[PDB]
Formats: C-alpha cells, structure tokens, sequence
C-alpha cells in the first residue's frame, strides 16, 4: 500500500526506507488519490505536526490507518499523534514505534498493513 | 555585531524548540514529595542507598551540563536563535539539579545528604565519566574552535543527555513503575521529557556541522564518536555493577543503558550499535503512571 | 568532581535570587502588543525611527549578555549555587531579546525589521560599546582566570545590566509615561525588573571577589572600573546624540544615563560619581502605569 | 531618635551612616525598649524582609515610623515594604528612597523624624 509520511529529524524517513513499500514525504500542496497509510512523528505533549493536520484536511477520505514514531520517554503521550488522528478520522492505529523503529516494528507494521488491506 | 532577530529565521527548528522548552518549564515547588515517605520506609537499606547514590550521580551530570556543557557549546555558535535555545536548556539543567535536592530533603537527613555529596565528589568512576565528557567542553575554552571540536562537544552533550543519565534514571522509574516513590518519580519523568528534547536538539545542531566537515574530518569524528560511545559504555558497566549488584539489578540496568545509547546515536543521525531489545516493562510503567 | 547541593548553602543569598528569578519568569506570549498600533501611528516618523533604533540596541545587549556574558562568567565560578542563578539569568536575557522581536512584529514590516537589524550590526558606536564590554568576557575564554579578570568581567556585566541598557530603556518608558505604546511599555517594565535584580546579583558576587583581592589588585581594579565607567559614559553620550537629537531629548536621556550609572556603581558597593538628580518624572510614570 | 534597620547588600547600612543618629542592625533576638524608627529594604514584589517581619512581631509597640530603601525600577512596588508595615502596625511611612539614598533623602528623613517626634 502507499505510505504518506512526515519526518522532521530523519527518523520516520529512516523507518520508511526499511519497508521498501512505496512512500512519499507529505507537503502543503500534496494530494493523494489512492488508499494510503500515514506515518507521522509526534510533537510536544502528544500532538500532531501542523503539516500533517493540514494535509489530512485535504486527504483524509483515502486514509486507511496511521502509525506514529515517538519516544517512550513521553509516557502516556508516546506516539499520541496516532491517537489524535485515529479519533478524528475514524481510522485504526496501525502501530506506534520509537524513533527509526526496530526490526520487530518494521515486521509488525507490514503485518498490520496487510491485515488492514482486508 | 549581530543581535538576535526572530523575524528572520536562521534555521527551521529553533523556534519550535524555543517554544517547547518554555511550554515544558516546571520547577520542584510544583511537586510535593512528602507522600513518598510511606513507600520509602518499606525499602531495604540496600535499596535506599542505591536510590540516593543514583540521585547523586544524576545531580552531578545536570550540574556539569548546566555549568559547562551548554555554556561552552553555545558561546561558539553563530546561530543566535540556536544559542538562545541552548541557554534556556542550560538553565533547565539547573532546575533539574535543584529538583534532586528537593527529593533528598524528604528521603534523608541533612547529614545523610551531605555524605552522599561527599561520596559523589570523591567517587573515582564518577570523576572519570564526568571528566571524559567535560574534557570535550573544556577544549572550547579558547577564542576560536574548529568545527571538529564543536562537533565532538555536541556528540559528548548528546551522549550525556540521551545516554549517560539513564543508568541513574533507571531506578526511580523502576520503583515508580512498582508504585514506590511515585512523587519523586513524577519529578524524574518531567526531567526526562526535558532531557529527551535536549538530546534531539543538540543532535540536530551536530548533524548540521557534520554536513559541513570534509570527508576526511567526517571519517575522523565518526571514529572518535564510536570510541567515545564504547569508552562510556565500559565505564557505565563498571558503575552499574557498583551501584546495583546489591539489589540484583545489574543486567536490567545494563540493558536499559544500551537501549538509551541507541537512542542517543539516532539523535546524531547514526545507526544503533547495540542489540535492539524492548524497554523494561516495569520502567515503562514508571514512565506512564502519573 | 562536585555536584550542586542545595541542602548545604554556599552563601547567604543565592537561594533567594534563584527563587526570585523563577517567580519573575514571564514570556512575550503573555503580553499582547497589538493595541499599541493606535498610538504608534500618531507618532512622527522621527519618533518611530528612534523607538525602533533603541529596540535594536536593547536587543543587541541582551543577545550578548545571554550568549557571552552570563556563560563566560558562570563557567568559572566555584560556587555552584551562584552558577545556577547565573545560568537562569542568562536564559532570561534571551527571553528578553525575543520579547523585542515580538514588539517589532507589530510596529514594523518584515523588511523594516530586517533593516533595523542590519543597521544594528553595522553601527560603529554599537560595535564599539558592545565590543568593550564583551572584551572582558572573551578574556575568560581560557582554562584558568585570575580573580582580577573575573572581577572585571563582573564589573562589565553590572555596567551592562544596570547602566548601558538605560539609554535605550528611556524611550519606551518616556512614551509609556505619556500613555503611548503602553503594552510594549509593560514588556519593557518586566524586562527592567529582571535586569535590576541581575545587576544586584552580579554586584554581590563582584564584591565577594574584591574582598579577596590584595590591596594592590584592589587599587588596580578600582582604577580600571572608573576608567571603564567613564569610557562607556563618553560612548553613551555619542549614542544619545545620534539617536535623540532628532526628537529633542538628548539631555534628558543623558541625565537618566547618569542616574542609572550611579545605581550600577552602588550595585558594586561603590560611590556614586555623577551628580544626584531625581528621576525623570515622565519616565517614572512609565514605570508605574500598568 | 533610635533607628532600627535591616540591610542585605549594604545600601540601608550606607544610608544610616549618613545620618549620624544612633542606629542598630536588627537580628532575631533583638528587643528594642524605646521609641524607634525602622528602615527596611524591599524584597521581591514589594515585600518585607522575613527578618524584619519577625522582629516587628516582638517590637511593634514602640515602632514610631518606617522608611524603605528600594529601587524605582519596581514601579508601583517601589519601597512597598513601608506600605505593608505602615498598614499592619498603623504607623506613618516616614520616607521612601532608592538604594543608599541621596542627600535630599537624608535631609528629608531627618525632617520627617523630627516632625514625627511631635
Ligand atoms: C519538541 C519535541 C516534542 C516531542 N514530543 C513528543 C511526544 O509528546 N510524544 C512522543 O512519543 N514523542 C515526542 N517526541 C519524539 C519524536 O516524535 C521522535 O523523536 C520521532 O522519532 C521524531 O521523528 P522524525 O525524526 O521523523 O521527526 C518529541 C520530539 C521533540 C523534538
Ligand atoms: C530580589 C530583589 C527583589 C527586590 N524587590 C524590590 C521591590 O519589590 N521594590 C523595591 O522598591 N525594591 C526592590 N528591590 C531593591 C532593594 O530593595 C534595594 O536595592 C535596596 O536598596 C536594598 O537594600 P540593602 O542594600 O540594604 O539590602 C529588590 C532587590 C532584590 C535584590
Ligand atoms: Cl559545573
Ligand atoms: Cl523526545
Ligand atoms: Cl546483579
Ligand atoms: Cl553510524
Ligand atoms: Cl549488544
Ligand atoms: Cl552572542
Ligand atoms: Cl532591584
Ligand atoms: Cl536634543
Ligand atoms: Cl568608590
Ligand atoms: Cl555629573
Ligand atoms: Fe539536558
Ligand atoms: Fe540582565
């Protein structure tokens, strides 16, 4: 499936390169015309990057699932960007992982996305 | 001579970090720790000693990062908006240091507390560890510094921020995740959230400088960074055996040290070098519960 | 290596200053300045130019004090509780610097603002003035510093904190005391309250070191302090003629400069050297109204 | 008249040396048995030093007036220690002055204290 993502410091970008599924970094004008999974990072207090919120206003109809990169140091706010997005647009949280993710996170994500393509 | 102008961005991230530092601002007065006494007295003597010893060490690292690290790194930046964020972060390193004293003055008598501080000041592995880090900072005590010198001080910084503290942060989290000393635990959670973003920020600045080094300097600092990583890991294993053998937690702490080392590396845009393992679940619970 | 221990006081004042810094903490987001536009447009072009120019200069001094002054002074202290207060004060110097940008982005377009900053960076008297101060700080860029070197950096500090800013602070106060730009004025009032206690604090630390100097070093730094005081006054008179001749306020600003110089001296435990005059009453009203 | 005072950084102390009226720096145990004027400095937000508040609990009966040293930089909180003390113990504010005071402040104080000895 197509993955749309946003990465500020390179971690989400590193993760997506472990998938070799096709993936694109979001911008302001970007329109996505097919079913897709969003991977976002998490900004302070468990929040959603503004660029992602703006994107999703225009592209939420085809959104099929969201994963978040964060850091478990944030406790209950760990990857809570995915919680906010999931709730707002009624799609599943695919997965949460830390930073550039581990291999188990990569496999987990791949399995979940298959499952969800059902 | 230039003054800081925020209406012309010097980079694409300092403002967000400026703002998040301030949003995160807290001080010890906000968290009462008196209620921890109920669980404190149920600990064994050995547990009590380990906790105080680790708080000692945490206080040392925050002291040096606020008093040496942030000041000597920031003085040499040309990016004034980044300088600003680093000054604020250094102040927060002192807020943290003081928050450890606030914990101590419930868990211990004045005499016990001063004994811990004397122990910290005379402790050879702590001297060694803090001395390796601070030697990168004290190299910047001259008018002009090379990009390599500045890069390596920033590596040292991120290693302290994102890695070296965690042999100590382990214990308050571990106990809080068992519902013991949860007030003191909440303070440590606030500290860690600050430090986490400190590590990210300084890693960003480091990557900027790396991108400017020659291919040969790049190879040199890559080697120096791996050496420092592993030298520090070796000292941390000696420190964890000292502190935690008495309470049977040495390998758990060592695992947690590796887990955070890998995070510190990624903050530098670098590959993990220790085996990937999940976080200690009790520690995780200490991070969550509030 | 020592960690900061607040349960053993290193002096009889750092804690109170630590606490008051934090009690004073504010950030630009707390003061909306939009409402100043109503009075801003009623100013003449000459008044508008003077205001922006002075904000430029204020921003420069806070930039250097946060980026050089507090870092290089604090790195060399042995008193870790004082080091802590100075790190916090340096962060606040950046909070102030940023608060000037917040004012600017109501009073000016992005182009006007960047033009002011370019003017500040290229302005020879500002370069000179800031350069004399910062030369005391950059002397501390070495591993070991003498008490005399540290003393003189602290004198320079207090001169900046308590004296050099006031040629600039004059104007926003003067207008606010006439009910013009009172929002921007309230921000400057918060700034001045911070700086006032910064000056006191660094003057305390200076007096401690003075008491430790030999009689001969004491005589040497006393002479150097009078020289610096008067060298700076001479530059400030050149600066006030540049900025304020166009709006007829040169001698009023010069009087205010002398009044604050005397305060800075007293912060050092020293005698006033300018004639004692009451504060400008309009400026006083700018300090009061809130 | 006797002057009791408190000085943290030396300014109030310098002022009192310009008076050559008799004066004493307050402490914890100090008891004053005669009519006196208090000179205090001002702590953050226009407040009264703790040492002065403690002293005055034990010695307010003979207090005849209060002056404050402060700094006009504090605006409406300039020397407001004198306001607090005056209100709490119903005695006059003698004077407010900045730091170690000017000569006009010294003369002013002397005149006010005479006036008040009436
Ligand atoms: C200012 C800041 C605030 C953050 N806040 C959160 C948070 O609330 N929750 C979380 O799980 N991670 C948080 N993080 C961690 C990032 O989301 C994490 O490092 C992520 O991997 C960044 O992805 P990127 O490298 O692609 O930008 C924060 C990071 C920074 C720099
Ligand atoms: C932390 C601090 C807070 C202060 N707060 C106030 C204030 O609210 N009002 C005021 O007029 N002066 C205030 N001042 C100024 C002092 O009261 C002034 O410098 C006074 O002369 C000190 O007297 P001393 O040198 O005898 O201690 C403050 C000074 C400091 C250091
Ligand atoms: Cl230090
Ligand atoms: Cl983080
Ligand atoms: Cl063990
Ligand atoms: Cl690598
Ligand atoms: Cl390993
Ligand atoms: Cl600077
Ligand atoms: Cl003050
Ligand atoms: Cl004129
Ligand atoms: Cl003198
Ligand atoms: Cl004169
Ligand atoms: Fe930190
Ligand atoms: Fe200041």
């Amino acid at each position: 499936m197509l993955v749309a993502y946003d990465s500020m410091t390179g971690n989400v970008k590193r993760f997506i390169h472990k998938l070799n599924m096709p993936a694109v970094q979001i911008d302001e004008d970007l329109v996505i015309d097919e079913d897709f999974i969003l991977i976002t990072y998490t900004t302070g207090f468990g929040n959603v990057p503004e660029r992602v919120l703006d994107f999703l206003e225009r592209n939420n109809e085809k959104l099929k699932g969201v994963s978040a990169s964060g850091n478990r140091n944030w406790g209950d706010m760990f990857g809570a960007s995915a919680d906010k997005i999931s709730t707002k647009y009624e799609v599943p949280i695919v997965s949460k992982f830390e930073l550039s993710g581990t291999n188990n996170d990569v496999e987990y994500f791949k399995e979940r996305v298959r499952e969800i393509a059902t | 001579m230039r003054a800081v102008n925020w209406n012309k961005k010097e980079d694409d991230f300092s403002l967000m970090f400026w703002k998040q530092n301030i949003a995160q601002f807290w001080t010890e007065e906000e968290i009462a720790v008196s209620s921890d006494k109920n669980t404190w007295v149920q600990l064994s003597k050995e547990e009590q000693i380990a906790y105080k010893r680790v708080l000692g060490g945490l206080t040392l690292l925050d002291t040096k990062q606020g008093g040496e690290g942030m000041p000597l790194v920031l003085v040499h930046l040309e990016n004034l908006q980044a300088k600003s964020v680093l000054a604020f972060m250094g102040a927060m390193e002192e807020v943290h240091a003081k928050s450890y004293s606030h914990i101590f003055t419930t868990l211990a008598t004045e005499e016990e507390i001063d004994d811990i501080f004397d122990w910290v000041d005379n402790h050879p592995l702590l001297e060694k560890k803090a001395g390796i880090i601070t030697s990168y900072y004290r190299r910047l005590l001259k008018p002009e510094v090379t990009k390599k010198e500045l890069y390596m001080a920033m590596v040292a910084s991120v290693f302290l921020e994102s890695y070296l503290f965690y042999s100590g942060f382990f214990y308050p989290l571990y106990l809080a995740g068992q519902g013991k000393l949860t007030a003191s635990g909440e303070i440590i959670n606030l500290i860690i959230r600050d430090e986490s973003i400190h590590g990210v920020f300084v890693g960003i600045l480091a990557q900027q400088i790396f991108a400017e080094l020659s291919a040969e300097e790049q190879q040199e600092v890559q080697k120096e960074t791996q050496e420092l990583l592993m030298e520090l890991y070796e000292i941390e294993m000696a420190y964890t055996e000292e502190i935690y053998t008495s309470i049977g937690l040495v390998e758990d702490v060592n695992r947690f040290v590796r887990y955070n080392a890998n995070k510190g590396l990624m903050n530098l845009g670098l590959e993990p070098k220790f085996e990937e393992e999940e976080i200690n679940p009790i520690v995780l619970n200490g991070l969550r519960t509030d």
